């Protein structure tokens, strides 16, 4: 998740005029990289409050 | 020096030896202009002026010693073109100021 | 190395060019291009009425300006 | 007085540089090369297929629409390859390669000589001259020998 | 987190004037990179003081 913004800063520095073009291609994976964490975290949340 | 104006004679033709100039900013000031320009959008502020944003960013990646060589190099070529053009203008207008003496 | 010795990148290029002109064969190309490496210029600064050489920067490439 | 009788034109305007655009189309099929030594060009906007440079970081190669870049040239050889499969080598003395995304090459150098006008025999003596200069302990001659060897060794390996 | 601040530093070294406009994305990748650490830390404490 941090890697996406980490590379976004590098590409924004290489061509700041592409920053507007690049943030749509940055938030997508940023969520979809974070999304697995939710899928990884929901398990731990689902593992206790429903199991006997 | 803060700005170096090279002056020389431009040979447009055998009957045309006019003046011409190169305006050289300072190295530090040219790098500050390059850093200020590399951020904002690329727009030409003068008719006939070429855009240079992709160059100013590729140079922005370029290290210090190489950018200093880029500056001293291209200023050396500018000076050398001034010499070759004034040499040609000397050998071009002298013939007119010789046949008029005759 | 040569960088920190005090010589410039321009003296470096001119030295390399002066070396390359030696090795190339003899012909009209060398007969012309040796002009592009020979050192014949000088510097002068005017006194009150007399001429004097501003020798703060040597023309030879081996030396270091100071 | 007269109100500024003279008006010297900015000499930069006489040159017609490219307008490097971000690209709203395809890439060209062949680079447009323009080699220049001190003032005069040897090659002006020739269509070429490929080119291989020697730089300080290493040895690079270029094709049409290569990424926008600018960099030094190590004192050595330069290889060029036209669309006809042939080749052209040029010994160079430093310079600056200016590659573009549109596909354009502006290699500004100090010297540019073909290989045909060079003899290994004359280079041979200059080798041990450079070695003696490097081994001679003196800051004025040591670095001169290191640089002379820096320019002969690429030629020494290019000839062999 | 160190990858995000290392990107902000290298970006400022690449484009200093851009450092202000890249900073909201550095704080955003810092916060959301710390968020998963926060939930991970939350679970180990929610594992002990409530369960028998």
């Amino acid at each position: 998740v941090a890697m996406c913004f980490s590379s976004y800063m590098l590409a924004a520095a290489r061509q700041p005029n592409m920053s507007a073009k690049l943030l749509p291609y940055c938030i997508l994976g940023f969520a979809l990289s974070e999304a697995l964490a939710l899928f990884t975290l929901l398990i731990a949340l689902l593992e206790l409050f429903v199991f006997s | 020096w803060d700005r170096a104006q090279i002056v020389y004679n431009r040979y447009h033709g055998a009957a045309s030896q006019k003046l011409a100039i190169f305006n050289l900013p300072k190295f530090e000031d040219w790098k500050q202009k390059l850093e200020e320009d590399s951020a904002g959008d690329g727009k030409i502020e003068e008719d006939g002026l070429l855009q240079s944003l992709p160059m100013k960013t590729a140079l922005g990646e370029l290290e210090e010693t190489a950018v200093e060589d880029f500056y001293n190099f291209h200023s050396c070529l500018a000076v050398l073109n001034a010499v070759s053009e004034n040499e040609l203008s000397e050998y071009a207008a002298r013939i007119v100021a010789v046949e008029n003496q005759l | 190395s040569w960088r920190d010795a005090g010589i410039s990148y321009l003296r470096y290029l001119s030295i390399v060019t002066r070396c390359i002109h030696e090795v190339q064969k003899e012909g009209p190309l060398l007969t012309k291009n040796v002009r592009f490496s020979t050192i014949g210029w000088k510097s002068l600064y005017l006194d009150h009425g007399a001429t004097k050489e501003y020798t703060a920067i040597p023309a030879e490439l081996e030396k270091i300006p100071e | 007085q007269d109100p500024r009788k003279f008006f010297p034109d900015n000499g930069f305007r006489f040159f017609d540089g490219p307008e490097d655009s971000f690209g709203d189309g395809n890439i060209p099929a062949q680079i447009i090369l323009t080699l220049t030594r001190q003032d005069e060009f040897i090659l002006k906007q020739e269509p070429v297929a490929a080119i291989t440079i020697r730089t300080n970081e290493g040895e690079m190669g270029v094709l049409a629409g290569h990424e926008y870049t600018v960099q030094q040239l190590a004192p050595g050889i330069l290889e060029v390859e036209y669309e006809g499969g042939k080749k052209d080598q040029y010994v160079i003395s430093g310079g600056f390669a200016h590659v573009n995304d549109t596909g354009v090459v502006d290699i500004n150098t100090v010297e540019a000589v073909p290989l045909e006008e060079i003899d290994h025999e004359k280079l041979a003596k200059a080798l041990e001259e450079a070695r003696a200069k490097s081994q001679s302990p003196d800051e004025a001659v040591r670095i001169q020998g290191e640089i002379a060897l820096e320019i002969f060794e690429p030629l020494e390996a290019a000839l062999h």
